[PDB]
């Protein structure tokens, strides 16, 4: 009859899907939001020892919380419905055997243009947005590693790079962009194209979902040089006291009419292989959410770098006070 | 006149936003630019939010405990600065006034770094004792200026007639407070209802408050369910400034 | 009791109030570390990482959306406390308190309220479109114009109450006693009426400007990258970053800045007594 | 004539405060204007000096019409009750004000500040503020302000009435010697009657808005015209009378108080008309009786003495039941003479020092 | 008969010694007032007997019954302040029965006694009327009332009737005579006005810093003055400077005063050159206006203002010294009116034995 405390980003959990999981097993839920990793991160070193019950990392954190000691091993005997999930997805280097996550929403990040005010083919790659017709006028988001892998894509390199001479490189390059930044947007990348006041920039596909679901024309142009992947997995911090709590919401989520219920809702693409076939044609069938097999390997997906992810965060707070 | 005109807009300046969070709680569009039609659906979606409305009851639980307190003890100290005159007195007035001149970032980062090196965890208790240092001042400045419109011999006078040092209290000096004791408690209470610097410092995940909790979806900015939060609680103050002042007198 | 009231009332101040301040100006000057926040060692490398025109220009920036919130409060709030001065006694407690009850709705809702009706496709835009004024819509969010109106729309009722006491407490006589002498009402206004009600101008400066320095939700919500204010700076260093030396460094920009202000309150209040 | 007033009305707050007044001031007086509280002096002096304006009416000066020339451009200047004097001027720059404020050049300005300020005894106070002072020093920057500008007509309010019993009387002959050696009228408003008869020329008692008398204290004091005014100033014994018989032209015969003797009247009377005696204090003779000899005057008793001084006063008791209130002196002939408590008494007056009315 | 005497009583505030030593004696029955400059200690002295503040050394007694050390709770003194020091929110029943209530009187007794205490001084309808509602006069009666109800043995006054205007004033100093002789308690007074000191006491005693300068009667002090400020502080007196020169018989000498020689009488023994003080005042001298070389004896003077006060006429005639004496003479006599110029040259003189010589 205890409760458990759910840290978790933005927009994932519609209205309602909590209020689902108390009418069934007795458990009340209280939840709060992110906006990026390095925000997760701090919160969880400053209030230590049992403030949360269920973190949601992005994997190329996996294996950097793992050695910290943050989070802990997932007794998988309880999780009675992982076979759902999509064995394609499920065995890569950061987490080998799946003791420590298990993947919840995967999802892309490409151009976004507003089809009323600029055409969606006057702009096709990243370095179009460093032309100097765009001066104060243009989104981007607000985490370290997706603006920096887009001036890496740019001269041509690799997106995971470990190396102080291509990631200065970025900073010299990407320091010439800035004139032409309005905002920084992580929260909801879609509410400065629905209230009128930027019309290009960086957004996240499920988000543009969202906007044509309600009124705009925001179209998910991609880039040559690529396109920015990532994926999301569930983890169980060091220190909790709803141990038992923790797996049963976890349970809970990969079942396949919850996962299609909230699938629909927000558009970001499932990693349910169990729900990734029972849906609507626009949902699992639209270019910008599930996309072809020829896009998914033209541009990098995000791993780990390691040790120097310092670099690239203490070079990007310097980016952004100009 | 043109004189009306030039109070006609500060007032409607000021009144224009708040129409805004009542008009678009009853319109259907999720995020409020428009108008597209009525509907009632987000008061009852606000029903069975749990999250919202256990945060909703923290704030009124810290609001009720930090105003009762702060109104004792500033009660109180406004006395204690009407009846006696020493030497420290004006040493006294500066200093509270220096502290109600004072920035709230600053206040929140010294009580983080003050509960930090003693040893206390983040909470409860640290945000009633960051409420009552910041609703203090107001408190003793009301019931002090109340106060200050009356002679001073009626204690020489009850004295001579025969009466204690606690008779005094409750029979001449209390009765002449209780209008601004009141109105000490409805101000400490509004302050701690919206006070949002402080306690996005100095609280933790355990005790969540509606500031923070508000703050998020503000900048989601997808949830209309605030806006309808938003005109409960003014129509529950309303109700406190009414039945204050048939209470005090 | 006697003494147990003043006891209490200075047991509380020194610990809560004056010995903490003490504590971040100490800890304006230790070194970082990763386990205790501080390490116990004497640095000036936190003072000089400061003057570094990238950490530099962001001040100065914060400073001027400061002051011209606080010069926007008083040519609006002076000739309106002066003009409710000039109504009959019934209806003062009337609109003294219709400017107080926006209060009870939380402040951090109307601002995001501000944040439509301003918008390129929101109200104001739309309603001043077809009645025929402007011909494309007026863009005033992500600007530094956009700020300095949320801030003076909070902090506008403090700038009035303070002015009303010390209009309201004026010497009738002292106003008629001019116009014998020759004072046109210019004169009046210039030589009498600004000296005897300047220590209710200052004080409605330091509850309009040094709050307007730590509000950091209304750059969250109308500034975006290029305008930012200080409180900004101090969140993010104590929460995300986890400086605390360096962000305690910055909060001393807003300590010196209430010392020089306080100086002049009181002496040009012994100028008046 | 310096100032004319014809036909003035003033309303205030739907309630009337000035009916109608005509009245003349003339050129080097010193005028008083005397009242109880609240009938609307204020508002005359207020009006001469500019601070309001009029309903109907006319104001008229050396017979240029000023009833509608704002405040700041009348010659007449105000003294106020409360000594205005802004707070963060030294006594100098209180001074030069007006000065200042009229476009004085500045080569002269120094000398007349400091020869107005030598007319009222302020000539080494030139730098202290108006704080640092006592209430007298106070008064004096007032009046000396209020007449370096040379004004035609100084209006004085309530102007010494914060002093104590000594400062009074040194500072009213001051200003009874300004006046003289300036030369320009002074107007006067005060509720005070021994003030109001010393410091004076010419009095003009006004009661709820309109002038019931107005002429010299001699006048006044002696020869009133009615019963507010006989009883405002000067303590007066009332007694009932009611006429019998005529004796002659300057004599007549009524009963008075019970006893029945001759009352000197001149105006036409007859038989039963009911008559009012008045008798100052100070002229009514009083003799102690304690054999039988029972006659010669009424008879009274004493309730109270009250050892003034320079004086003696008794309050007594007739037969009826009213008081009498006597004065005495004290004479080469009776020096330290004293009354005891219930003395039967025998009153009697000094034969043509009363006044009758009907 | 004793009542209250102050034996040896000494007291300092913030290191300032105000009553340097003191000893008086006050008796049953009387009307005693303490009178001064402002700021000489007569408050002190009234609130170190009412027992708002306490001595350093001496003793202070009450019917042979120490008190020095008792509490302004079980002293039998009541006190009337001067700003009425009244409870707003009482009504004027609860004013003046606060007193009953604080010392435990019986419920059945309290009405009575407040309706007789409100009847003495007028007040019988005005009873459930809270202040604010009443004039000035009023209050102060209402402050009266709730003082005496108690029974006091001595009631205590500080400057109770200053506020008001004069013809009330001059009503309410009577009420109080009545009131005193009714009770039968000592009323003890502190006032600065010199004519309510004459008019109303049954004795004065005079302080000045600290120091008793003299106590009586009151024609004790108008008549017989001790040294020149009492002479100079109750009405109004004529310094003059006088050098002797011989004695002329048991009672009589000669002397300079003010340049010529004239025959005064002092008492004591007077030795050749030494300097001596003669006092006159307003009421002694008489006047005579001489208009062309005609009876010149006398002083010779010139007068520089007129006073008219509607009983006598007072008038400043300033000497061929320089020096300024005042002169005031009645119409009470059979001259029925008479008027100054302002330049006219006066003669001055003054009845036979009715001068006052002081020595040093």
């Amino acid at each position: 009859n205890n409760t458990l405390y759910f840290y978790n980003w933005t927009e994932y959990v519609p209205p309602g899907l909590l209020e689902q999981f108390t009418k069934e097993t007795g458990i009340k839920v209280i939840y709060s939001t992110y906006e990026s990793n390095e925000t997760m991160y701090a919160k969880l070193k400053t209030y230590k020892d049992g403030a949360y019950d269920l973190v949601v990392p992005s994997t190329y954190y996996v294996d950097k919380m793992r050695k910290e000691g943050m989070i802990q091993k997932i007794d998988k005997s309880k999780l009675t419905n992982f076979s759902n999930l999509d064995p394609d997805m499920l065995n890569k280097p950061f987490d080998p055997n799946n003791d420590y996550s298990i993947p919840y929403i995967w999802g892309a990040t490409a151009i976004g243009v507003n089809g009323d005010a600029v055409d969606p083919k006057s702009v096709t790659s990243w370095a179009d947005l460093w032309k100097p017709e765009y001066k104060g006028s243009l989104l981007l988001t607000d985490d370290a590693r997706e603006v920096f892998q887009m001036a890496l894509r740019k001269l041509g390199y690799s997106g995971n790079t470990t190396d102080p001479k291509e990631i200065e490189a970025a900073y010299n390059e990407l320091k010439k962009l800035m004139p032409n930044v309005a905002a920084f947007n992580s929260d909801n990348p879609a509410n400065p194209y629905m209230e009128g006041e930027v019309n290009l920039g960086m957004i996240w596909n499920g988000s543009a979902f969202v906007a044509r679901q309600a009124g705009t024309p925001i179209d998910v142009v991609w880039p040559k040089e690529g396109g920015i992947f990532w994926m999301d997995s569930l983890a169980i911090p060091a220190n909790a006291k709803n141990k038992e709590g923790a797996l049963k919401l976890i349970n809970f989520l990969l079942r396949p009419d919850v996962a299609k219920q909230v699938a629909e809702t927000i558009g970001y693409p499932t990693p349910n292989l169990a729900a990734r076939k029972l849906l609507s044609p626009e949902v699992a069938n639209d270019k910008t959410l599930y996309p072809d097999a020829e896009t998914i390997k033209n541009g990098e997906w995000q791993n780990d770098v390691g040790a120097a992810s310092s670099i690239y965060e203490e070079y990007y707070q310097k980016l952004k006070a100009g | 006149l043109l004189r009306g005109g030039f109070m006609t807009a500060i007032y409607a300046y000021l009144y224009i936003p708040i129409i805004i969070l009542i008009v678009n709680s009853f319109n259907s569009s999720r995020f409020g630019i428009n108008w597209q039609g009525f509907t009632t659906k987000w008061y009852s979606l606000l029903m069975n939010n749990d999250s919202l409305l256990q945060a909703a009851q923290h704030s009124l639980t810290m609001a009720v405990f930090s105003a009762t307190f702060a109104t004792l003890i500033g009660s109180l100290t406004a006395v204690a600065l009407y009846r006696y005159r020493f030497r420290g007195k004006p040493f006294v007035s500066g200093m509270l006034f220096v502290v109600m001149m004072s920035p709230d970032i600053v206040m929140a980062i010294s009580l983080l770094v003050l509960f930090m090196l003693l040893g206390i965890q983040l909470g409860f208790w640290s945000l009633l004792f960051s409420h009552i240092t910041f609703c203090l001042p107001f408190v003793v400045v009301t019931v002090y200026s109340r106060l200050k419109g009356f002679d001073v011999r009626m204690l020489e006078a009850a004295k001579d007639l025969g009466a204690s040092e606690f008779t005094i209290l409750r029979k001449i000096i209390l009765p002449l407070a209780m209008p601004a004791v009141a109105a000490g408690w409805v101000l400490s209470f509004t302050l701690s209802m919206d006070d949002v610097v402080v306690s996005s410092f100095v609280t933790g995940p355990s005790y969540e408050i509606l500031p923070l909790k508000i703050y998020s979806m503000v900048k989601v900015g997808v949830s209309p369910e605030v806006n309808a939060l938003a005109t409960i609680l003014l129509v529950l103050s309303l109700v406190m400034v009414i039945a204050s002042q048939l209470i005090a007198r | 009791f006697q003494n147990v009231v003043i006891v209490t009332i200075v047991g509380w101040l020194v610990l809560f109030v004056f010995l903490p301040n003490l504590m971040i100006i100490g800890t304006s000057f230790l070194t970082r570390d990763d386990a205790s926040f501080v390490k116990m060692v004497f640095t000036l490398d936190n003072y000089t990482r400061l003057l570094d025109p990238l950490y530099f220009e962001v001040l100065l920036h914060s400073l001027n959306m400061a002051l011209i919130a606080t010069l926007a409060c008083l040519v609006l709030g002076y000739p309106f406390a002066w003009f409710l001065a000039k109504l009959p006694h019934k209806v003062r407690p009337l609109l003294l308190f219709l400017l107080i009850v926006p209060f009870w709705t939380n402040s951090l809702i109307r601002i995001y309220g501000l944040k439509i009706f301003l918008s390129t496709k929101g109200y104001l835009n739309e309603f001043l479109l077809w009645l025929g004024v402007i011909d494309t819509p007026i863009r005033i969010m992500f600007t530094p114009s956009a700020v300095i109106i949320g801030l003076v729309y909070i902090l506008l009722p403090f700038m009035v109450m303070p002015l009303y006491s010390s209009i309201e407490k004026l010497d009738k006589p002292l106003l008629e006693a001019a116009r014998d002498l020759g004072a046109s009402k210019l004169q009046t206004f210039i030589r009498i009426i600004i000296p005897l009600t300047m220590p209710g101008i200052i004080a409605g400066c330091l509850l309009v400007m040094l709050p307007a320095m730590g509000l950091f939700y209304v750059s969250d919500l109308m500034g975006g990258a290029k305008n930012l204010l200080i409180g900004n700076v101090i969140k993010v260093q104590f929460l995300n970053i986890r400086d605390w030396p360096f962000g305690a460094a910055t909060s001393i920009t807003l300590t010196i800045v209430m010392g020089l202000m306080l100086l002049v309150y009181w002496r040009a209040s012994r100028l008046l007594n | 004539p310096l100032v004319q007033l014809a036909g003035i009305r003033k309303c205030f707050d739907g309630k009337e405060v000035i009916p109608q007044l005509d009245l003349t001031i003339n050129n080097g007086e010193f005028l008083t204007l005397l009242g109880p509280s609240g009938c609307g002096k204020t508002t005359v002096l207020r009006l001469i000096a500019g601070l309001e304006t009029v309903d109907s009416g006319r104001i008229m000066l050396d017979n240029e019409d000023i009833t509608h020339v704002p405040a700041e451009n009348r010659y007449v200047n105000t003294v106020f009750q409360s000594y205005a004097l802004f707070p963060h001027m030294t006594v100098f720059e209180n001074v030069a004000f007006g000065l200042r404020m009229q476009k004085t050049p500045a080569a002269e300005i120094t000398p007349r500040v400091m020869e107005a300020l030598r007319m009222v005894q302020l000539e080494t106070f030139a730098q202290r503020k108006p704080h640092q002072l006592s209430g007298g020093q106070q008064q004096r920057v007032a009046i000396a302000r209020a007449v370096v500008n040379k004004p035609r007509l100084l209006l004085l309010d309530q102007s010494l009435s914060a002093l104590d019993y000594k400062l009074r009387k040194q500072m009213q002959n001051e200003l009874k010697a300004l006046q003289r050696k300036l030369g320009i009228t002074f107007v006067f408003v005060t509720h005070d009657q021994e003030e109001a008869l010393t410091m004076s020329d010419r009095i003009v008692v006004m009661r709820d808005g309109r002038i019931e008398q107005d002429g010299t204290p001699r006048e006044i004091y002696e020869e009133p015209k009615n019963l507010f005014v006989a009883g405002f100033i000067g303590e007066i014994n009332m007694f009932n009378a009611t006429v019998i018989e005529r004796l002659d032209e300057q004599r007549v015969r009524a009963n008075v108080e019970g006893r029945e003797c001759n009352i000197y009247v001149n105006f036409a009377v007859e038989p039963g008309q009911k008559l009012h005696v008045l008798l100052r204090p100070e002229d009514l003779r009083v003799e102690e009786i304690n054999d039988d000899n029972h006659a010669e005057g009424l008879i009274g008793y004493v309730r109270e003495r009250n050892y003034k001084g320079m004086t003696l006063e008794s309050v007594v008791e007739l037969e009826n039941g009213k008081m009498v209130m006597v004065s005495e002196f004290f004479n080469e002939d009776d020096p330290d003479f004293d009354h005891s408590l219930d003395q039967k008494m025998a009153i009697n007056w000094v034969e043509s020092w009363e006044v009758v009315l009907a």
